[PDB]
Formats: structure tokens, sequence, C-alpha cells
DNA sequence: CATATTCTGCTGAACAAAG
RNA sequence: CCUAAGAGUAC
DNA sequence: CTTTGTTCAGCAGGTACTCTTATTCAATATG
């Protein structure tokens, strides 16, 4: 059924604003404080109320629908809880930024180290992107590790001007895991800097300070990298046995909940620290359990946790896995072979494939009686019908409705019906290194278990007969259908781009008969010149003259084939050695589409800039060429058949 | 110019840069026995005026950063002198069209 | 107040619809949708202005959809009250919490919290009014009120008014 | 937008249309075909959209106006009525 | 180097 | 990889080649604006040859001997001797040909005959003849007049750039400069009225189809040519003293300081 | 079926933009979330049946606008505000070309 | 110059073994390895340092680090990219998507 | 810009804090700026006639207090349809309180209150407000503080009073 | 007697040293 | 149902 | 106001597709 309509206006993204969550925003978002960390309550049949899997957060089942939005699980997009976190935890991807920032601001008064008095601090501010200018700060701001309360005068270096420095010492301040460890030079002393001193100093540190650091003053706010409070994301992030991230999430709860009691009990600092260090590391795991040197925080079963930046990263990740390329509906996969007797554009579809892969077809008075028809044919014989969308979302299927009775169709409605003859599909074989690769081909039901395209195609795909699979994607919607056959259609890619020149040809079994059959010595028979004429399906009918009328009416091969080439080509190739007259029979002069002379080979109808098909593509159009290529072999073939070829042991004896 | 035989103490570089307009450009003899602008790898580079680039921004539509970049330590922009933000012109005898006209902003 | 702003707004046609009257069809869709609606940025809107050639400009056809997607412009006549500000009505009805008085096309509630304490329900009178020592306020009757306060409802704006003010009340 | 919009008197794209202009001028007008939309042509019994449309775009009776954007985001409105069709 | 076969360096 | 980092380059409708940021990666698609798949391989008469062949072959004189050209070859042979006028535009269409030779040897320092441009003119020379039956003995229709003044319009029509500035005519002109060469030298007035024998209707119909063809492939604004040219470097990878093939790619990719086999050559 | 990368690159180099997208949307996961103008993020309680939206925190009722994004995609920013970033979808320009 | 000898040396490879590739292919990647006016190289550490767009960036190498560094510096994606619109599932501005098909209402009157 | 929730202060016409949509100057449809112009009861009433009967002439084609009620009823019916309750009420209360008669006294108070070179918004309220002395205006309307002179708000609101009619 | 926890590839960036 | 491992097919 | 001369720094490995098989922390401890 989809989703149901909404009243909202409908409008497609045009910026996306990246940026971190204020706790304050956390809190204003969130629909419920989880606080329990079993997911389940004591009676284990319901998601307990402030739990890790709170009904507030989306539905866990789909009988239920969700407490917050009141919608089932198909339309609630789940809404986010917080965690409110008893101590400030550094965050795992922005530690080291962190490291960075506190080593440009000054760690008692807030305050950017070099300010514009400084020679280099015009040049560091001018420039414009936010990252190069946080890394020429960082870089000139990291050697100097006092806040210089008075600074040399800008005009002249006689008199001190005195800024709002407080004169301290930076600390030189190195990362020991997952916490910052700052030593101060000797009048060195080494201490933990507690991430709570550090949000400190980030909320202190001016407007201009941090906007000339990088960060925005709406979107991003250097204090805003320390985690006060964990957004908990809803059930539909981590669905259930349950996920990795609500074992974490239970984690960091019960290390949350220790740290919590510790404080309030009161405990030697030894064990609040103990606590603090427990849960820091339960929340970089959980948000990166990939982090270099510390021990990977292993699940219940011994096996790493999967943490959010594990869901991302990799091949199988989001991005790549599910967003740049994921598993699509209506495609088909089976392994090919070649049929000489189809069209270049055209594929062979098996009759099994098309009766499951279906087209919705907007019911139209142009064609209501033919998707009546197949409506009353049913889904289990080809042609047929295998759903009628309505226009209310209702979808009938055609299996168990014939008892009710015949369906009446409206206009407007759309009939997903069986993929039919000249229904332009996407084909393709994989890797599918170039667009050629991937081509539009017109559909012909046949009644065998394997895809079915020409020999001249397999060239672009790389596709061969022994075991290769290949797959047919369906387009549903007529924009796409049309833009398919218009732009990605087997005939438009005969000329490639990629060496601008032509990527089909005659190959296999054709060139060999085609080079054999425009030999001097091929004379054709009364008989056999009748059965390739009308081989040929668009030869206007008229038996040319025989190259030979007596003692015995003889056609040549070159004669017989010239009927397949359109009126109106004039090819002249030289071959090496060769003059106006062909002593050898080599190079090639076609006049008026007839083969003066020369031996029809690779050099001429294979895949070659300036051969035939080149010319015939661009002289008569790409429709004209992939009929040439569907008449050569025809009639090449049919010779080759009532001609034979072979090889042998003999044919490898000198 | 200042043309120099080996090198420059650094003690003399931070005051290289003078009262504006006067503008010192320091090279190397032995960087400049060759003149690489002869090297036909080295197209034809014409410095452009104020006019003239803002006209070029103007015809296609252009931002000052959405031209090709030349880098101001590029050894064809030292020998012309490119300062920022001036743009040249690139002559080019491309092989699908006889001549290719590019241009590159200094950055 | 009343006053004339420039609005727009976004109409998705189905492609059914595209016949020689889609002009028509736009301008009237326009109305029965804005015409006399309610809503917080701009308060009511009451009627369009300049009808003969409302500006609809081209049309965007939605990518997979097909319906297109105009931005039509037009001229439009609002009536946003604002916080102290002075206007006249007409009072339509009184009860124990106060007085509803209609201004324009809103009803303006003033509270008995509002009001000076010579005047004072008097429900013996039918229908019930408020009775003071020199004046009275009677259902139908003239009376000048200043809004202090804005509430946004549904379909609906309901003001908070007063008359406690120097020179307010009935004339 | 009225600053975007260049002037109909002086467009400096190409008058041809593109491969691509005309795909989605059939895309779009097979889909309203599909969807019961008014046709300008006269039909010889053909029944599919697409070569309805075909047969809209080669007497030139659909009635849409390509907006080609320029880099800047500046558009020029070429309608389909004025575009060549060479291809 | 790369990676793979950071940079170097970095 | 490399697919990825040309993803987002597109030939936009102003003919320049940009990519997602709006920056020029280039001011015209391929430094000409063609179609890949609209190009043939061609000689170009000019570059090639002696100065003794190429005068024999361009040059026409009508007012000496040594470079003159027989009265039948045209229907006004006997009148346009002693003309002025029409020698005028032979002594200047013969010193644009001589420029174009000059510009191609520098363009091209091998001197290089055939290469790859849009439109086939040779084709279309043999679509006229054989269409308007040209039997090579009568004198042609045509006049020398008729010849410059057409070839020269037909340069004037071969439009890339449609903007009415001074950038955009001179950049027209660059991106044109070098199938104009090519059309100079094959519609010469030696070898127009002499080796191939065009009437006026097939002389119009040859510049006709020149036009048409030559606005056909023109490259179409919003190609992705970006995954296209990625494409077409990454597959012939695919079937492939000095390293070379995929382990060179790899390091010209990478941008590797060191390589396996650094050298230099010294000429 | 996989409609991998390079499948979608050859896709994008054919031109056909409308035929990918039906592949990547229709085909294999639409999914239609509502953000609003205010803050882009995809916390919009959308009763459909009683016709109410409401984005908590930026307290407004009457900026809301529908998308249609992969279920991949709204996965991706879910999973993104569960990790400390706010991927703000807006539907209109704020700065030029 | 640099520019130039890329070219040359793609070519070499591309023709090494006899193949040939047009050159308008070739310009256009050496083109792209250096607009930027230094040799750009086809990596993360290349092609995928650019202020192009965070999601465009991150679909090919170091994703989490790449939204990570957006979230901080408050990038700002304009979506003017394939991969932004193919995340987002949307037409990109490509090919059949590079421009806007509107309906002239004064036109199709004047059809009837 | 974004500014994701930003905070604002509350309207009041006190401090003519009008709001961010509601400034002085505003882009028309045609791209320019135009100095945002407040209609007056009767102004506002004679502009809504004229885009009635204006439509009514469009489809078409495609004084005392009572018979004022009865016509305006009779073209609203004839002109548009329904849900025009806002709409009738809107148009009984300008009918009522209707300060102007027709064209030519609006157009002399809107030139006059021109002349003032005063805020759009005051003028409209003078225009609107009935009232009798200056002081009392000035307590009625405080953004009129210490805008003008008081002998010149009492005499323009003498001339004001001169025009009522009725 | 049943649930809970204990191979294959480098250049820099950084640290100590000093006349 | 998930995870991991292994074997294999076409490049 | 410039000089070398050791020691630590950070990962990725092509696209699809088919099948099978094992496995979900052991057990001592307390209710
Ligand atoms: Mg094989
Ligand atoms: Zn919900
Ligand atoms: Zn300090
Ligand atoms: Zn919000």
């Amino acid at each position: 059924v989809g989703q149901q309509y909404s009243s909202a206006p409908l409008r497609t993204v045009k910026e996306v604003q990246f940026g971190l969550f204020s706790p304050e925003e956390v809190r204003a978002i969130s629909v419920a404080k989880i606080r329990f960390p079993e997911t389940m309550d004591e009676t284990q049949t319901r998601a307990k109320i402030g739990g890790l899997n709170d009904p507030r957060l989306g539905s866990i089942d789909r009988n239920l629908k969700c407490q917050t939005c009141q919608e089932g699980m198909n339309e609630c997009p789940g809404h986010f809880g917080h965690i409110d976190l008893a101590k400030p935890v550094f965050h795992v991807g922005f530690i080291a930024k962190i490291k960075k920032v506190c080593e440009c601001v000054c760690m008692h008064c807030g305050k950017l180290l070099l300010d514009e008095h400084n020679e280099l601090m015009r040049q560091a501010l001018a420039i414009k992107d936010s990252k190069k200018r946080f890394a020429a700060i960082w870089t000139l701001c990291k050697t100097k590790m006092v806040c210089e309360t008075d600074v040399p005068s800008e005009d002249d270096p006689t008199q001190l001007v005195s800024r709002g420095g407080c004169g301290n010492t930076q600390p030189t301040i190195r990362k020991d895991g997952l916490k910052l460890v700052g030593s101060w030079k000797k009048d060195p002393e080494l201490r933990v800097l507690s991430t709570e001193e550090i949000l400190n100093i980030f909320k202190h540190i001016s407007v201009k300070d941090f906007t000339s650091l990088g960060f925005n003053e709406v979107f991003s706010r250097p204090e805003w990298m320390i985690l006060t409070c964990l957004p908990v994301p809803p059930p539909p992030v981590r669905p259930s046995g349950e996920d990795d991230l609500t074992f974490k999430l239970a984690d960091i709860l019960k290390a949350n909940i220790s740290l919590e009691t510790l404080e309030h009990n009161g405990a030697p600092h030894h064990a609040i620290e103990e606590a603090e260090s427990l849960l820091q590391f339960h929340v970089a795991t959980y948000m990166d359990n990939d982090i270099a040197g510390q021990p990977q925080a292993l699940q219940k079963s011994g096996r790493p946790v999967k943490s959010i930046r594990a869901r991302l990263k990799g091949k199988e990740g989001r991005i790549r896995g599910n967003l740049m390329g994921k598993r699509v509906d209506f495609s088909a996969r089976t392994v090919i072979s070649g049929d000489p007797n189809l069209e270049l554009d055209q594929v062979g579809v098996p009759k099994s494939i098309a009766k499951t892969l279906t087209y919705p077809e907007v019911v139209t008075p142009y064609n209501i009686d033919r998707l009546t028809q197949l409506v009353r044919n049913g889904p289990n014989e080809h042609p047929g019908a295998k759903y009628v969308i309505r226009d209310s979302g209702d979808r009938i299927d055609l299996r168990y409705s014939k008892r009710a009775g015949d369906i009446q169709l409206q206009y407007g409605w759309k009939v997903e019906r069986h993929i039919m003859d000249n229904d332009p599909v996407l084909f393709n074989r994989q890797p599918s290194l170039h667009k050629m690769s991937m081509m539009a081909h017109r559909v012909k039901v046949i009644p065998y278990s394997t895809f079915r395209l020409n020999l001249s195609v397999t060239s672009p795909y790389n596709a061969d007969f022994d075991g290769d699979e290949m797959n047919l994607h369906v387009p549903q919607s007529e924009e796409t259908r049309a833009e398919l056959s218009q732009l990605c259609a087997v005939p438009l890619q005969i000329v490639s781009p990629q060496s601008n020149k032509p990527c089909m040809g005659i190959v296999q079994d054709t060139l060999c008969g085609i080079r054999k059959l425009t030999l001097r010595d091929t004379f054709i028979e009364l008989d056999q010149v009748l059965n390739m004429l009308y081989w040929v399906p668009d030869w206007d009918g008229v038996i040319p003259t025989p190259a030979i009328i007596k003692p015995k009416p003889l056609w040549s091969g070159k004669q017989i084939l010239s009927v397949a080439i359109p009126n109106g080509i004039h090819l002249q190739r030289f071959d090496e050695g060769t003059t106006l007259l062909s002593p050898k029979d080599n190079g090639m002069l076609i006049i008026d589409g007839q083969i003066i002379f020369g031996v029809v080979e690779k050099k001429t109808v294979g895949s070659s800039n300036g051969g035939l098909i080149h010319v015939v593509t661009r002289e008569k159009g790409p429709q004209v060429c992939a009929k040439l290529f569907g008449n050569i072999q025809k009639v090449v073939n049919f010779w080759l058949l009532h001609n034979g070829f072979s090889t042998g042991i003999g044919d490898t004896i000198a | 110019i200042f043309v120099y035989q080996n090198n420059i103490t650094p003690s003399a570089m931070k005051l290289v840069p003078s009262i504006p307009p006067a503008t010192i450009e320091t090279f190397n003899e032995a960087a400049l026995v060759v003149n690489i602008t002869h090297h036909e790898l080295v197209p034809k580079h014409i410095r452009l005026s104020s006019d003239e680039k803002r006209e070029l921004l103007k015809r296609y539509r252009l931002k000052e950063s959405q031209l090709p970049r030349i880098q101001r330590a590029d050894p064809v922009a030292l020998y012309l002198g490119l300062k920022r933000g001036e743009v040249v012109k690139i002559i080019r005898k491309s092989e699908t069209s006889g001549r290719y006209a590019s241009y590159r902003i200094c950055m | 107040m009343f006053f004339i702003k420039d609005l727009s707004l976004n109409i998705t046609l189905h492609p059914s619809f595209f016949g020689p009257r889609m002009k028509q069809y736009l301008k009237t869709k326009l109305l029965e949708e804005v015409e006399g609606s309610c809503t917080g940025k701009f308060g009511y809107i009451l009627c369009v202005l300049d009808y003969d050639n409302i500006d609809i400009q081209r049309g965007r056809i939605l990518p997979t959809d097909g319906s297109a997607e105009f931005n039509v412009k037009y001229r439009a006549v609002v009536f946003k009250p604002f916080k102290g500000e002075v206007v006249d009505g007409t009072v339509v009805s009184c009860s124990q919490h106060g007085f509803e008085v209609q201004v324009g096309p809103m009803k303006v509630f003033v509270t008995k919290h509002l009001m000076p304490q010579d005047l004072t329900f008097n429900a013996g009178s039918n229908p019930p009014s408020y009775q003071s020592s020199e004046d009275v306020i009677t259902i139908k009757s003239r009376i000048r009120v200043k809004i202090e306060g804005c509430i946004s409802q549904v379909s609906s704006i309901h003001a908070i008014g007063s008359i406690k003010e120097d020179y307010l009340g009935a004339i | 937008l009225k600053e975007k919009a260049i002037p109909k008197d002086q467009r400096a794209t190409t008058p041809y249309m593109t491969k691509y202009e005309r795909a989605r001028i059939l895309g779009t007008r097979a889909l309203q075909i599909s969807m019961n939309a008014p046709v300008f042509v006269d039909l010889e019994g053909e029944t599919d959209p697409l070569r309805i449309a075909m047969k809209e775009l080669a007497e030139k009776k659909i009635p849409l106006v390509i907006r080609r954007y320029l880099p800047d985001g500046s558009f020029e409105d070429w309608s389909v009525e004025e575009l060549i069709v060479d291809l | 180097t790369x990676p793979g076969v950071t940079x170097p360096g970095v | 990889r490399l697919v990825k980092a040309l993803e987002d380059i597109m030939v936009h409708y102003d003919n320049t080649t940009r990519n997602s940021l709006g920056n020029v990666i280039q001011f015209i698609y391929g430094e000409d604006g063609m179609d890949a798949a609209h190009i043939e391989k061609q000689s170009l008469d000019t570059i090639g040859g002696s100065d003794a062949a190429f005068e024999k072959r361009y040059r026409v004189d009508l007012l000496n001997t040594d470079h003159t050209l027989d009265p039948s070859l045209l229907e006004s042979g006997s009148e346009i001797l002693g003309d002025l006028k029409l020698q005028v535009l032979l002594d200047e269409e013969y010193k644009q040909l001589v420029k174009d030779r000059k510009f191609l040897r520098e363009v091209f320092v091998d001197g290089e005959a055939n290469w790859p441009l849009p439109v086939n003119i040779r084709r279309i020379i043999q679509n006229a003849q054989q269409t308007f039956h040209i039997d090579h003995t009568k004198p042609s229709d045509l006049t020398i007049k008729d010849i410059v003044l057409g070839v020269k319009d037909l340069q004037e029509n071969l439009l890339v750039l449609r903007g009415k500035n001074e950038i955009i005519q001179n950049a027209q002109r660059d991106a044109v400069t070098l199938f104009c060469c090519l059309l100079r030298s094959r519609l010469a007035t030696r070898r127009v009225l002499q080796e191939y024998r065009l009437t006026k209707q097939a002389f119009d119909w040859v510049l006709s189809n020149i036009e048409a063809q030559f606005l056909r492939s023109v490259v179409h604004p919003g190609e992705m040519v970006g995954v296209l040219a990625a494409q077409s470097i990454g597959e012939p990878a695919t079937q492939m003293k000095v390293t070379s093939g995929v382990p060179r790619l790899k390091e010209i990719l990478n941008v590797a300081k060191n390589m396996k086999t650094p050298s230099l050559t010294v000429y | 079926l996989r409609f991998g990368e390079m499948e979608r690159d050859c896709m994008i180099a054919h031109g056909a933009a409308s035929f990918l997208k039906e592949r990547l949307m229709e085909a294999s996961d639409a999914f239609r979330v509502h953000i609003c103008g205010i803050c882009g993020l995809m916390t919009v309680i959308a009763k459909l049946n009683h016709n109410q939206f409401e984005c908590k925190g930026c307290d407004n009722k009457i900026d809301i606008y529908q998308i249609h994004i992969p279920y991949a995609a709204k996965l991706l920013f879910q999973e993104l505000m569960a990790m400390n970033i706010t991927p703000r979808l807006y539907t209109d320009r704020s700065r030029d070309f | 110059a640099g520019r130039a000898a890329l070219y040359k040396e793609v070519y070499n490879v591309i023709a090494s073994d006899g193949s040939y590739v047009n050159y308008r292919h070739m310009a256009l990647l050496v083109d792209v390895m250096t607009t930027q006016g230094g040799l750009t190289s086809v990596t993360r550490h290349g092609f995928n340092r650019s202020n192009t767009g965070a999601l465009m960036r991150c679909s090919f190498e170091e994703t989490v680090e790449i939204l990570f560094e957006a979230g901080a510096s408050a990038e700002l994606d304009d979506c003017r990219g394939v991969s932004e619109n193919v995340i987002l599932g949307q037409m990109a501005p490509i090919g059949t998507g590079a421009f806007d098909v509107m309906i002239d209402e004064e036109s199709l009157v004047k059809y009837m | 810009r974004r500014r994701l929730k930003k905070v604002e202060e509350e309207e009041n016409a006190a401090t003519l804090q009008l709001g961010q949509e509601f400034q002085l100057k505003q882009i028309n449809h045609q791209g320019e700026e135009e100095e945002l112009i407040a209609l007056n009861l009767s102004e506002a009433r004679l502009v809504i006639k004229e885009a009635l009967v204006e439509r009514r002439r469009a489809f078409k084609r495609s004084e005392t207090r009572e018979k004022e009620l009865e016509s305006i009823d009779v073209l609203l019916e004839q002109t548009t349809g329904g849900n025009n309750k806002d709409l009738k009420n809107t148009m009984q209360y300008l009918t009522n309180f209707s300060r102007f008669r027709d064209q030519e006294t609006v157009g002399a108070v809107i030139q006059l209150l021109k002349s003032t070179g005063l805020h759009p918004f005051e003028v409209a309220q003078l225009g609107s407000l009935a009232c009798d002395t200056a002081d009392e205006a000035k307590t009625l309307i405080p953004s009129l503080n210490n805008k003008i002179s008081d002998d010149e708000l009492e005499r323009i609101l003498k001339e004001l009073s001169n025009l009522e009619t009725l």
C-alpha cells in the first residue's frame, strides 16, 4: 500500500548543513530519558518504560504502534531519546580535533593565543576556507606555550600593549588512549586534563576566536564536541537477540549508573576515575570500535562489537553498500546464449523471467482493451498481468481474485503486467567496466531458460557463452523507459566515444563465412541465391542479374552480399599492394551499395574505424546499421550453414 | 628583480618584502640559465589586465575561485611576475582544434 | 489592521488537467484555498487583489510524477492584529469571564480582569450585559478596544484586549 | 528570479535540441499521455504513448519549454517549438 | 605507501 | 578510483566543462566542443606534400601560364582569364591556404596528416558526386567567386559557441580553426573545379551537408564526460627497459614521488 | 540483484538520470520522511491521520516539508545523529551558485 | 608543461599495447589532475581531499572521518554533485537532469 | 539565514516591532523595493470593493448603510462562492465602521497624511481611529509620542474630523 | 535444580644537540 | 534470523 | 640564529553471483 497521503508540502533537499548537536538541542528533540539498561521489563513481554526500547522511541513489535507518533513500523521514522551523562566524555571522532583546539586556546583564560598583533596572524586569518585557517592556526599556535598577556605594539616594537591575556603557561598536551595528559614546564608537572575543565575552557572561547578556528556560531561550537547528552537512536536504527548497539547502550547506561552511584555515595578518587574511564571507553567504542592501540570492546559472544563507524565504513557499509550501490527489484540474472536469428538490439528473455518481471502500465483509453485481456489472462500464463494497482493505493493480486469475478479497469489505474515484446530493458554483464557494457535491448520472449543476445553485441559486453551470467533491469515508468530507449539503446551505442570507432562488428562464425562467401571462387546457383535473397528482411524483391549469365546463371558471393549492404554506401579501402584491379582480391571497393571488389573480412565488417559499420552508421543512422548487422549475419550464416566449415588435426600438420 | 649567485641569507629573506607598491623578486642565476618559456611543453602565457579579467569573469559567469589555479611558485608564474588574483591566458597548440585558449588564476 | 502584501503559493496540477483552461483551474484553486484563510505568519487572508492577471509564471514538471508545480504570485489583503493597538469593534456576547467583541473577521475576548471596577457583569437584564455607574455595554454596541496580546489558534486567532486605558470603551 | 532569467533576445545557448533534452521531452510527454493528458496532434491509430510523443515532437505540438541552467544559476527558456531537432 | 603500496607520508 | 575522481565532470550549456563546484576544467569540451562518437580519422592535405606539389594542387593564376587552369574546367573558362578581382580572390585564398599549411606544420611537429576530425568531407564529396551524376567532361557551372564566397560563408556558419561578445567569438574561432583548415584544404578552387568537378547545385549541397554534420557533431550539454573519460581510460587497462601497463598507470594516478624507472630524454 | 557502484557509474555515463533515480528509489527503497525548515533534522512528529506535524525544540507546526529519500539514507542520517552529527536537510538555497 | 607531460605519459601507457583512446578523454583526465595548480593524485589524499561536498567525498574513502570533519566544520553541501543526489535519492543534475522542463500556458492555449 | 531557532522580540505597536516580514520596505513581485503601505478602514474597504467589482466584471465578460449592505451582500453572493464567513464579517465590519464614503475623501486623507511625512502604520491608524483631540490621539497611539508637534497633530485631526461625513 | 558472571611498500614530524 | 569460515562460477 | 641526526607515524587491499557448515562465553555459585 506504500505510504499514505501527507498534507506536508513536497520539496527536494537542496542543501545539507552539517554540524554538531548542542546538549540543549538533544534534550529538546528527545522524547524520553533512558535510565534503565534493561530492554524489557520484569514480565519479559513488554518494553520497559524508560528503558532502551522505550515505546516513545518507536514500537519494537508490528502489532503495536509507536507511542509517540501513533503510526505503524512502516511510517514511524523513529524518535531519538537522550541519556544524560553523569560526567562529560570525549567524542572519539573529535579527540584529535579537541587536542588541536585546546592546543590553540589558552587552557586558563580560554582565549586564542596569537591574536592579530602577531606578524603571521594577518596571513593566517586572511585564509578563506575554514580547514586551511585551522591548519595554519594550529601549526603556528602549537609552539607558543604562554598566554602573552603583554605583547609588543604592532606599530613599533618599542612599547608594550596589554591584551586580555592572563600570562599563564600553556601545557604540552598528548593523548594516552582516550584521555589527554598535560605537562607544564618546570619552574615538568604531568596531570590528566579532566574533560570537565576542557569543556569549561571550551565554553569560554569567544565567538570571534572559534569562528576563526573554523567552527560556526549556530551549527558547530567547539564545546559541543564534548558529549554531555547521548542521543539514543530509535529501535529502527538497532532492530532486534538484541543488536550490538543495544548492548553497547546497555553497557553505557551501566557505566553511567555506576559512576553516578560512586559520586553520590562518595568514593576514593581512584574508583571515581576508574568509573569515568570505563564510561569514556564504553562511549568511544560505541561510536568507534577500531581505535588504534586500545583493545576492541568485545561482545558477549567474544567477537568485536559492531560500532556505528563500522556500520558506515567499508564496502558493505551504509554509504557504499546501501546508497551508492543497492540491491534493486525488477531485475533478473541468468546464463546467456547466442542467437544468430535475433536482431542486434533484441535480447531473448526466458518465458518464466518474463512472467516474473513486471511493468506498471497506466490504464488509458488507448490500451484498455489489451490491458483488460492481460488481466483476464492472469499471471500463470504468458502474456498476462500480475497485479492491478488501484488509484486509492490498494493492490489487487490476480491470484486469489478470480473467485470474486472479472475486474473492471478504470482510467488512471495501473496494470502491473508481464514484460512483452518490444519492451525496452536495460541489459548488463558485470563487472560492466564501461557504458557499452550496459545497454537497452528489446525483449523477445523465448521458451528456454537462458538469455539470448546477438553475437555481434557480445563484444561490448565482453561476454562469451561458457557459463557467463547477465542481468536484466526493467524500467517501471514511461520516463525511464523513454530515456532508456532514446539514450541507452543498442543501435545508439554502435560507435563508442572510447575510441571514436564502432565497438560492435561481425565476429566468430559470421566473419569466417563472410570471408569464404566473397571469394572470387564462390558462385551460387539459382536456388541458393533465392534462399539467400529471401533471408534478407529488407530485400527489395528484385533478383540481381547474375554475374554469369551463360552457359549457367551464377551469382557470385559479392553480388548476393551486396543486397544486405544498404543502397548509397561508398567505401574504398586500399590494402597493401592492391591496385584498382585486384590481382589478390584484397582491399575493398563498394560503390552505391554494391561490392565492386575486395574480400570482405575483419577490416571491412569488423569493429574498426573507416569500415562498413562506421560508414553505414555515420551515413544512414544507427537503426540502418543495426539492420545491416542483422542482414549480414542472416545471409552469411545461411551460406555457411549450407556450405560448412570445420577444423581438425590435419589442419595443424605441415 | 634581485639576481643572486648561490643563495640568500634568511635574515635577508624576511626583509625582502618592502613597502608597497615596491615588490622584490629574487631569482637564482642557475635557475635562470635556461629560459623555460622556449620549451615546446610550455605554452604561451599572457598576463591579463584588470579590465580583461573583469571581462573574462563576466562573459563566462565565473567567480574568482572557479578558474583553474596556477601557484604563485610555478616557474612560469615567477618568470612573468604574477601576483595573486591576476589571470594568465594560456595559448596552446591543441590537436583536436588548432588553437585552445585556457585561463589560470594566480593563488 | 488591514494591509496588502505579496504572497506566493505552490500548486501541484495533475497531468490530466493541462487543457486550454489551465489558467482558469489555477486561478480557481488559488481561491477556495487562501481566500479568507487564517495563519500565524500573516494573520487572516481575506481576498486577492489584481485578479485580472495573476502572475503564475511557467510551472515546473515534477520528475517521475508528471504533475506541474506552479509558484503563483499574487497580492493579498491581510488583517493581522498587533499588540498595543487600538481598534473599533462590536460586542457580540458577554459572560462571567468577560465579553467578546467582533473586530473584522475575529472575536477578541476581554476578560473581567481587564475592566475598571465600576463595570460589573449583570445577568438580570436579558441578554446579560456589563453595566457601570455611568454607561452600560450590551450586545451590538460599538466599543473601542486596545489589543495587547495575540494567541494563535486553529483556523482562527483569539486576541486579548482591554478598555482600562484612557478614552477606551463605548463611544 | 528576474535577475536569473536571461532575456530571450540574447540567449547564447545552442538552438539545437540535445539528445538528453529530446529524451526528457519524450519521457515527460509519454508519461503525461499515459495519464490522459490532452493530445494536440491527430492520431492515426497509434496507441503507444512514446510514439504519440514522438509524433507530437515531429510536428512541434509539445507545449513545453526547457529551462537550461547555466553553471552560475542563470537559466534560459527555450520553447520546444523553437528548438531544432536535427538528431 | 598509498594506502596501499599513508603517502608517503601520512 | 578514476570514476570516483571524474564522476562530477559535466559539459554545461556554455560548453565549459565543469565539476560539481562549478570549477572550470576545460573552457570547451575536448578543446573543440565535439562529441567523441562523431569523430573520424581524416587526412590534412595542406600539411603534407612538397611546395611545388602544393602549388600544383592549390595555386591558380588567372593571369599567367605556369599555374593557369584549363578553360574547359568551368563554364566561364575564357572570361575569367584577364580578370583582376577574381585573381585577388585566388591570391587571398592561396595566402590563407599557405597560412594553414604553416599553422598545421607548427601544430604537428612530425607532419602527421591523418588526425581525428568531426566531419568526413571526403564522404560528403563522394555522396554529392554520385547523387548529382558528375560526368567529369562537361565544364562546371560553378564560378570561382561562388566557390570562394561559399567557403567563407560555410566557415562563418560553423558555430560551436553562440555568444555575442569578443571573448566568445575568439573562443569559437579557436575551436573551429582546425576543421576550417581541413575544409579549406578540401574545398579549394582548383580541387573543386578539377579534382572533384562540383556543379553549382552539387557545391551548395556539399556546403549544406558540411554545415549540418558539423552542427550535429557538437557535443551535447549535459554530457557526463568525466565518467566517460574515466571508463574509456580504465577499460583498456583491463585488456593489458621502462615500466608500462597497469603498474605505470598506478604510478601515474598515484603521482608517486619514487618511480621504478625514472628516465630522461636529451635531444 | 545488486545494482552496484559501477553500474550506477555506467548509468551516469549514459546520461539517464531518471532511470538511475528510479533504480535507486522506486525499485529498491522509497521512504517518505518529514523535516522542518528551522532545523533540517528529521525530528518531526507527524500524526498523518490527525494531520498534525510538530518538531519539538523548534516549537513549530506550520513549517514542515516532506521528502522522498532511500531508507538507507534515512538510516545513515539517523546513525549520524546518534553519532553527534546533525545532517540538517534544507529545501531552499541559502547561498548563490 | 606538467599537464602536457602527464597527457603524454597517459597516452604512452594507453598506446604501449597498441590500443587507442580518443584525445579528449585523457585530456579531461589530465586537466582534472592539474586544475588546482599542482598534480592532484587520483586517491583519497588526492581528489577526495577537496571542498567539493562532504557527501560526495565520503562515498569514496575514509567515510566516517569525512563526516566527522564536516560536522566539526559545519560544512554546507549544495547537492550539486552526482553522489549527493544519489545518496538523497533524487534526480541528479546530469544528462536528462541538467535542465528543467516546464509548461508554457500561452503556447498550449495557442495550439487550441 | 538559517539561524536554527532564533529568539525574537514580542510584537508591540508602542515600540513599532511589527516583524521581520512587516518591515518598512518590502520586495514586490517585480523585484524592486516599495514602502510598506497600510490601509485605513475606508481605504481598505474601497480597495476590497474595487477588487470584487473587477472580479465580477471579469466573470461577466468570461449612500445609506442599509442599501450598501444589500448591494455588498448581493455582489459577494454573485462573485465568489462559499466559505466566506470571514470575508463577510470583514465586509460588514468595514461598512459599519466606514469613516469615509468614496474615492475623493480617502484620496484627500491619504495625500494629507503623506504630506505629514509620518510612518505608514501610524497614518493608517490615524485614518482608522476617529479621535477628537491631540493628547487623546497621543495616549491612544503611543508611537506618536515625540514625533510631531502638538499643534500640528491637533490641527490635522481637526481637518480629519471636518472630513467626517454622516 | 536454574540464571549470572569472569606480504608490501618512506617521507616527513618530532626530539635531542649547539655553537 | 545474524555472524564467521570455506568451496566455487564469470571476468 | 641557523645546523644536522636519530626515533616514531599511519592501512589497504576489484565487481557480481552460487553453494555448504558451524556457532551463538562454561561453570562455579546462590536463591
Ligand atoms: Mg566466459
Ligand atoms: Zn514513532
Ligand atoms: Zn590565557
Ligand atoms: Zn526542527
